[PDB]
């Protein structure tokens, strides 16, 4: 809604948003794989409680962010500083967080 | 390929072609009429060379001119096919007409004929060595006590190779015929000369009595003759004497 | 009508020609042989096994009919780009060959297959022409061509000394030099393979995924054209007034069952006149006979307006059988229908006379109709005896 | 790359002389109804010289 790019339908195929009930154990902690070849994915267990969709957008953040660089060769796929990557998820957090 | 140097050479005969050599213009049905037309067509009472094989053998790479007339008299298919072109080589572009024991097949490309390329039931060839570039072919049904005549006449024309065919259970004899259409080809190439195609039969070799004869089309007007079923029964040489 | 050809008011006694009768004919058939020569297609299009881009595959069709119509079909594709003719139903065009090349790429590179196009692909792999007549169609193959641990097969160029020429192909393996020392045949420093590979894998975006790319190109040269398209034909319709088109024959008439032999090669036909008179259909062989559609004369006989403005009119060499019947128009008269049931229709050997009764009894010629009969104004009414 | 220049590609019949069409409605190449949106037999008619 603010003018990003839709998400790669692949990014809902192998993305886990929900704890898988047996079989497989997972370390919980969330991240946002970058795997390569235009391949995105956030691994983490989503619960209903804000807290959650906080770290979801902050999560979502880095997706955009790090497809965004895409179009670098394979050098240039990084921040400026070591400061940018978790700035972008903060904003997104905190606009979401506004009561409006 | 192979080379059999045992031939009895004499020079070719020449014969008289009374009335043959007339062939249908085009594809319209008329009955009961006189039409007059103009085209190329073998000129009546003309002298064609004649050439006969029985040990007789010659191959001669007689040039082509505004269109040829072929005849056979023979038995059993001594002869088989044909190639067209200008070099008869591998340099340009050249046509063959083979008529296998079934089919005959059609091909233009870049062949590599040997001196003498000829047929030795057999079924090896001795013609090119191998075939370039092609960029046309077909296959149809064959074309074909002397009892076999064999009238041909080759044109080309606008990119068009027209082929007119008759047979006749039997030099030349008296009478008339007309040449009905057989094979329109798209070929698009230029032709400048010909050479004929023999098979031999290895028993040396023994080869039966046959006879062919080649003449040359020219510019005519004629006048034809239609009956009732659209057949063409006579025609008039109008350049050949007062009374015509 | 009469006024109008004699240039006046008013008319004297006597019979005048004044115009003509026809038929105007309805509808039209287009009937043309059966579409019975396949195109080599299905076997370029539905294969198993595609080429590198770097030796991507060549096909050479000629002699067939092109039938640019299944291919909707085919797979969901977007790429349908059509360079030098449009492709909204203008496969009508004749040619003299087409050749056909077919490659797979990656998603990201489908944009280079176009003339004016810089790249990897366009560059070193395959260059187009400027003046580049045909089009290219590419289609998604994800769930074919990836492989899990990675499609190794496919293999593309990636050092070259210099660019490709147009429709070029090359398939040395040679060592590619960067520095300036001898290779020696070893890849040691300043030397890389030119050939690398694309290892397609299902999991990658679409930007990745394998693509199939086909380009036809067509050539128009001075031999005969052979490849052409789909011919359509209509049904066709007898002993009614049409126009017709056989094999590129027009005309217009009737067409009927005829008696006529024809000749195994022979078309056409024509009378002692040099016209038309006879047709073969080119799908099923039988014999029509064409008849032009009716015609004639028209004469309006009249006594003077000084007299009377009641007339009959005389259709010249007509039998009354086919007196214009008409709907709304098929009939060249200007539309002026006089009866012909209740308005005394005779029949003469000069034709078909309508609004003059017939007597039985005989006078001395008074309007001259012809093959001894004659029109008069007695009684009052028109008369013919 | 100046794109204002526009141009019609595809029409239903020839035009006569001394007309003028500024119809912007999408061309119906395929049977189906395009519904107003362009795509897959459903081309923008007019196009650009650039
Ligand atoms: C053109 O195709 C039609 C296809 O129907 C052919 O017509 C059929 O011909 C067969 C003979 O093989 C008959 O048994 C059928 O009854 C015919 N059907 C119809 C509807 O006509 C026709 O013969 C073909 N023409 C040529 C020249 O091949
Ligand atoms: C054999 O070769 C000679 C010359 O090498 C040539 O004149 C001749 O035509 C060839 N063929 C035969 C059958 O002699
Ligand atoms: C045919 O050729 C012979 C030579 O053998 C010649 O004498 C004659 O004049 C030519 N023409 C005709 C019509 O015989
Ligand atoms: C037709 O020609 C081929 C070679 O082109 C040959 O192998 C085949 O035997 C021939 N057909 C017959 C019936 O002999
Ligand atoms: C094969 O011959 C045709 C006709 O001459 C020609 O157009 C074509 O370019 C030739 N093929 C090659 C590869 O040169
Ligand atoms: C055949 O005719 C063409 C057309 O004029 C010409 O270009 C070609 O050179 C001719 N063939 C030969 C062998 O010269
Ligand atoms: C012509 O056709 C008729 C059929 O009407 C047939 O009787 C006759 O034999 C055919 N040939 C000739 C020469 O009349
Ligand atoms: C490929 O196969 C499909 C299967 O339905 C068919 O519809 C399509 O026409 C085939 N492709 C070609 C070029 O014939
Ligand atoms: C006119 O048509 C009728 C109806 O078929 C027919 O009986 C008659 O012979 C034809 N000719 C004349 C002169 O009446
Ligand atoms: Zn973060």
């Amino acid at each position: 809604s603010v003018g990003l790019p839709h998400m790669t339908q692949g990014f809902w195929a192998n993305s886990m948003l929900t704890e898988p009930a047996d079989g497989r154990k997972v370390v919980c902690h969330p991240t946002a794989w970058d795997l390569g070849h235009g391949d995105f994915r956030i691994k983490m267990c989503t619960k209903v409680t804000m807290d959650n969709f906080l770290t979801a957008h902050h999560e979502m953040g880095h997706i955009q962010y790090d497809m965004a660089y895409a179009r670098q060769p394979f050098l240039l796929r990084n921040g400026a500083n070591e400061g940018f990557h978790e700035a972008v998820g903060e904003i997104m957090s905190l606009s979401a967080a506004t009561p409006k | 390929c192979v080379n059999l140097t045992t031939r009895t050479q004499l020079p070719p005969a020449y014969t008289n072609s009374f009335t043959r050599g007339v062939y249908y213009p085009d594809k319209v049905f008329r009955s009961s009429v006189l039409h007059s037309t103009q085209d190329l067509f073998l000129p009546f009472f003309s002298n064609v060379t004649w050439f006969h094989v029985i040990k007789r053998f010659d191959n001669p790479v007689l040039p082509f001119n505004d269109g040829v007339y072929f005849a056979s008299i023979e038995k059993s298919n001594i002869i088989r096919g044909w190639i067209f072109g200008t070099t008869l080589d591998s340099k340009t572009q050249s046509l063959l007409i083979v008529n296998n024991a079934t089919n005959v097949v059609i091909k233009v490309c870049e062949f590599q004929f040997c001196n003498d390329p000829f047929l030795d039931m057999e079924s090896e060839f001795r013609v090119y060595s191998s075939a370039n570039n092609c960029t046309f072919e077909y296959v149809s049904q064959p074309f074909l006590n002397f009892k076999n005549l064999r009238e041909f006449v080759f044109k080309n024309i606008d990119g068009y190779f027209k082929i007119y065919s008759k047979h006749t259970p039997i030099d030349l004899p008296q009478g008339f015929s007309a040449l009905e259409p057989l094979v329109d080809l798209p070929i698009g190439i230029n032709i400048t000369r010909f050479q004929t195609l023999l098979a031999l039969h290895r028993s040396g070799w023994t080869a039966g009595a046959a006879a062919y004869y080649v003449g040359y089309l020219q510019p005519r007007t004629f006048l034809l003759k239609y009956n009732e079923n659209g057949t063409i029964t006579d025609a008039v040489d109008c350049a050949l004497d007062p009374l015509s | 009508e009469t006024k109008c050809t004699l240039k006046s008011f008013t008319v004297e006694k006597g019979i005048y020609q004044t115009s003509n009768f026809r038929v105007q004919p309805t509808e039209s058939i287009v009937r043309f042989p059966n579409i019975t020569n396949l195109c080599p297609f299905d076997e370029v299009f539905n294969a198993t096994r595609f080429a590198s881009v770097y030796a991507w595959n060549r096909k050479r069709i000629s002699n067939c009919v092109a039938d640019y119509s299944v291919l909707y079909n085919l797979a969901p594709f977007f790429t349908f780009k059509c360079y030098g003719v449009s492709p909204t139903k203008l496969n009508d065009l004749c040619f003299t060959n087409v050749y056909a090349d077919s490659f797979v790429i990656r998603g990201d590179e489908v944009r280079q297959i176009a003339p004016g196009q810089t790249g990897n692909i366009a560059d070193y792999n395959y260059k187009l022409p400027d003046d580049f007549t045909g089009c290219v169609i590419a289609w998604n193959s994800n769930k074919l061509d990836s492989k899990v641990s990675g499609n190794y097969n496919y293999l593309y160029r990636l050092f070259r000394k210099s660019n490709l020429k147009p429709f070029e192909r090359d398939i040395s393996t040679e060592i590619y030099q960067a520095g300036n020392k001898p290779c020696n045949g070893v890849a040691g420093f300043n030397c890389y393979f030119p050939l690398r590979s694309y290892s397609f894998r299902p999991t990658y975006g679409v930007g990745h995924q394998p693509y199939r790319v086909v380009v036809l190109s067509f050539e128009l040269l001075h031999a005969p054209a052979t490849v052409c398209g789909p011919k359509k034909s209509t049904n066709l319709v007898k002993n009614k007034c049409v126009n017709f088109n056989f094999n590129g024959l027009k005309g217009t008439g009737v067409l009927t069952e005829s008696n006529k032999k024809f000749l195994p090669f022979q078309q056409f036909g024509r009378d002692i006149a040099d016209t038309t008179d006879a047709v073969r259909d080119p799908q099923t062989l039988e014999i029509l006979d064409i008849t032009p559609c009716s015609f004639g004369g028209v004469s309006v006989i009249t006594p003077g307006t000084n007299t009377s403005n009641q007339v009959a009119v005389l259709y010249q060499g007509v039998n009354c059988t086919e007196v214009p019947v008409a709907i709304h128009a098929d009939q060249l008269t200007p539309t002026w229908r006089v009866y012909s049931t209740g308005s005394n229709v005779f029949q003469t050997r000069a034709g078909c006379l309508i609004g003059a009764e017939y007597v039985n009894n005989s006078y001395e010629c008074d309007i001259p109709i012809g093959a001894g009969i004659c029109a008069s104004y007695q009684t009052q009414s028109i008369i013919a005896y």
